[PDB]
């Protein structure tokens, strides 16, 4: 008779949270990456240092 | 340490970790763990005790 307001939108926003979800799943691994990157430089400073002397 | 060697007329200088002299051609190692450790020391300063 009445209540579908309360129902569709407590729904949208479950469909949201999915359509969401591989986004920040893939800008999430995709930060995680560019860490292991940043550990990974800075230490390129011996590595070259090493190899020119 | 910086230690030197005869060359006969002249010497020549090393660059490396501790060392006592010996005798007036010989060094040896100052082992005894105070020593800077290689990877803080220059690519110049890496001489063992008997370079020559």
């Amino acid at each position: 008779f009445t209540l579908i307001e309360l129902m569709i939108v407590i729904a949208i926003v479950g469909i949201l949270a999915a359509v969401a979800l591989p986004a920040y799943q893939d800008y999430t691994a995709r930060a995680q990456v560019s860490e292991a990157i940043l550990l990974a430089e800075g230490q390129k400073s011996a590595v070259t240092e090493y190899y020119l002397n | 340490s910086l230690w030197a060697r005869r060359e006969n007329g002249s010497v020549k200088w090393f660059c490396g970790q501790p060392v006592t002299r010996t005798d007036d051609d010989t060094v040896a190692d100052a082992k005894d763990g105070k020593e800077i450790d290689t990877k803080h020391l220059p690519s110049t300063c890496r001489d063992n005790f008997d370079a020559k």
